[PDB]
């Protein structure tokens, strides 16, 4: 996925 | 020194020759057989028994005296 | 009792008749040992054999008449040493050079930079082992002076179905530029363009920070990702990381497909995922990345 | 006086009848082995992706497990299978010789010694790759070329039948090509086994000890006499007598390509020609012990 | 071994  | 003691003399050294020769052939075959484990489908599971050869070898010598 | 003196002569020549008998047998047996010897010189037959034909790549090889899938030495124009590969060759004369494989999780894909550069895993003639060919090789195979190349990705779920996704003008740069992934365009396929990025739904920027085109290669010990943390460390792989990934074919092998957030230590999804085909919590059963000159892909 | 003649005819009869039987047990077994030899043993060694010039390049390229690898020392020659040892002393060790059971014949002619023989590796069981080594001689042509690539060190390891193990390290190791009768040269010894190769048999004396130095020797095999034993008599050649090819002097302090005696202890009336053939390293166990494991491993040398 |  992505990240914060 | 009689005709037949001469005949018994030669056998005593013919069988000592053969007892060393067999003992050898025995070892030889065990190694040669094991060395087929690396090329043949299987190698016969076996064990040498020198005791049998070494027993008779002492027994022979006793009776050569 | 003690045998007779006249018995002694019959008895004496009987022993000679068996000593010589023995002797003769001993000579015949030695001779038979000698014959057993010539039977025990060859080694065990190794079933895995490397094919004779060689070329610049699997497509070159296949054009030289090669008919069947197996292990081949290839040597791209700009390479020093030749190297072994798996070539998949179909009925139409297509020779795919396979550079990545997953299927049983037998191989641990958490490898360092050198390891992804040189390669790890094993090649098998039946094409049934997990491997990473090595970046350096991949770079060489895909950058031979003016030969447009194509990558196919092949997925398989834990339910039978499989899906492909193609990419024209595929290319991996030198170590200089951290084995950069570039392609002209998505060439079609019912797995979906996961290198374009994926709208994950955790942020408006996702679609960009998960695209892979242009990404440099990253391992835990060589961080080259667009994220101030460590994609390859956390997600425990070597991949073309952004911030971090929409597709993750070098991910951790999850048996069954379904895995959860609690399955992982660092909270993030580290499995073999391809976001356009399945959820970021479904890890593929089979994974294969292979390349072929573009002019060959119809 | 007269008890002796029949006492012989009793015992001599017994022994001969005993042997007749021993012959039959042996005829049986050879019959059997021949039958099994109508079909080969097999392996399936999936080749590791990572390759290199030799096992040290591979270890540095990230190949950390001890298995069979495909090396290519030079572009001129085609790649070949070798077993790399990655665990022993920082790894990167290329096995050129290996003994562990009696699976492979080592009493071979010149050509097989030149080409290499035996099994490089077998399947680890429950696995598709071959992570155990076979008994093999790599081959002189290959061994020569490897050592002349640059400073090459030699590591000889060995184990007795009770589990104790020792080693005979050599800092420099070189083998010349076929035109030079694969002449050996070693230097810079350390280790626990005893310097059999440079010094000769630790237990012999003066000129006797000197005729067992291997350093500088030429490689000989039963069909090619290159030992330091100058005679007119065909049967008086070390490779004929000590069984299998080696850098024999007159004849040896160390015989790693000898005949594999099961058990360890063996004696002169057990030996084919009475000479101490078999996996001998006199400097450790003497002339009449025959190692359970024996291996020669090479690696490039860094001071 | 040796050999004299
Ligand atoms: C070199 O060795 C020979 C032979 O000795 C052999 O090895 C010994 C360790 C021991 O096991 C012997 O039984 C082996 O035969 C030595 O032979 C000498 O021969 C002469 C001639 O008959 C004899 O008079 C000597 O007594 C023998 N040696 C002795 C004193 O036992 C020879 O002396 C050795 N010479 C060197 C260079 O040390
Ligand atoms: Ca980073
Ligand atoms: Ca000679």
């Amino acid at each position: 996925g992505p990240r914060v | 020194v009689i005709e037949k003691v001469q005949h018994i003399q030669l056998l005593q050294k013919n069988v000592r020759a053969q007892l060393v020769d067999m003992k050898r052939l025995e070892v030889d075959i065990d190694i040669k057989i094991r060395s087929c484990r690396g090329s043949c489908s299987r190698a016969l599971a076996r064990e040498v028994d020198l005791k049998d050869y070494e027993d008779q070898q002492k027994q022979l010598e006793q009776v050569i005296a | 009792y003690e045998a007779s003196i006249l018995t002694h002569d019959s008895s004496i020549r009987y022993l000679q008749e068996i000593y010589n008998s023995n002797n003769q047998k001993i000579v015949n047996l030695k001779e038979k040992v000698a014959q057993l010897e010539a039977q025990c010189q060859e080694p065990c037959k190794d079933t895995v054999q490397i094919h004779d034909i060689t070329g610049k790549d699997c497509q070159d090889i296949a054009n030289k008449g090669a008919k069947q899938s197996g292990l081949y030495f290839i040597k791209p124009l700009k390479a020093n040493q030749q190297f072994l590969v798996y070539c998949e060759i179909d009925g139409s004369g297509n020779g795919w050079t396979v550079f990545q494989k997953r299927l049983d999780g037998s191989v641990d894909f958490k490898k360092n930079w050198i390891q992804y550069k040189e390669g790890f895993g094993h090649l098998s003639p039946t094409g049934t082992t997990e491997f990473w060919l090595g970046n350096e090789k991949i770079h060489l195979i895909s950058t031979q002076s003016a030969i447009p190349y194509a990558l196919r990705v092949e997925l398989e779920d834990w339910n039978g179905r499989t899906s492909t996704a193609d990419y024209a003008m595929f290319k991996v740069g030198p170590e200089a530029d951290k084995y950069r992934l570039t392609y002209a365009y998505f060439a079609g396929g019912d797995a979906g363009d996961a290198f374009d990025g994926f709208d994950f739904g955790d942020d408006p920027s996702d679609k960009f920070f998960t695209s892979h085109n242009g990404m440099q290669f990253s391992t835990w010990d060589n961080d080259n990702d667009k994220f101030e943390g460590n994609c390859a460390e956390q997600d425990g792989s070597g991949w073309w990381m952004n911030k971090c990934h929409a597709g993750h074919l070098n991910g951790v092998y999850y048996q069954g497909g379904t895995y959860s957030k609690a399955s992982t230590p660092n909270g993030y999804d580290n499995g073999i995922i391809w976001a356009t085909w399945k959820t970021r919590w479904y890890s593929m059963k089979k994974t294969t990345m292979k390349i072929i000159p573009f002019n060959r892909l119809t | 006086v007269n008890s002796n003649i029949p006492t012989n005819l009793r015992v001599l009869r017994s022994i001969l009848e005993n042997l007749r039987s021993k012959i039959q047990k042996l005829e049986s077994d050879v019959s059997a082995q021949m039958e099994y030899c109508r079909t080969p043993c097999t392996v399936s060694c999936n080749i590791p992706v990572v390759s290199g010039k030799e096992c040290e390049e591979i270890i540095r390229k990230g190949g950390e497990t001890s298995e069979m690898y495909l090396i290519q020392p030079d572009s001129s020659v085609k790649p070949y299978r070798v077993y790399c040892d990655m665990n022993t002393e920082n790894g990167g060790w290329t096995v050129i010789q290996n003994r562990q059971d009696g699976s492979v014949d080592f009493g071979r002619k010149w050509d097989p010694y030149k080409q290499g023989f035996g099994n490089v590796a077998t399947n680890t069981d429950g696995k598709n790759y071959c992570g155990l080594p076979g008994e093999y001689w790599l081959g002189n042509d290959k061994i020569s070329q490897l050592t002349r690539m640059g400073p090459t060190e030699l590591l000889i390891e060995m184990e007795d039948w009770k589990g104790d193990k020792v080693k005979a390290h050599y800092g420099g190791f070189t083998v010349q090509n076929e035109a030079n009768k694969y002449q050996i040269s070693v230097n810079k010894y350390r280790g626990t086994a005893g310097n059999a190769l440079m010094d000769g048999a630790s237990q012999l004396m003066g000129e006797n000890r000197t005729m067992t130095i291997h350093n500088g020797m030429f490689f000989s095999t039963y069909d090619r006499d290159n030992d330091g034993w100058l005679t007119s008599d065909p049967r008086k050649q070390c490779s004929k007598e000590d069984g299998g090819g080696w850098w024999y002097n007159r004849c040896h302090a160390a015989n790693p390509n000898g005949r594999y005696y099961w058990g360890g202890q063996y004696t002169w009336d057990m030996a084919k020609h009475g000479t101490d053939d078999g996996v001998v390293w006199m400097n450790w166990k003497g002339s009449w012990y025959s190692m359970r494991k024996m291996s020669m491993k090479i690696r490039p040398f860094f001071p």
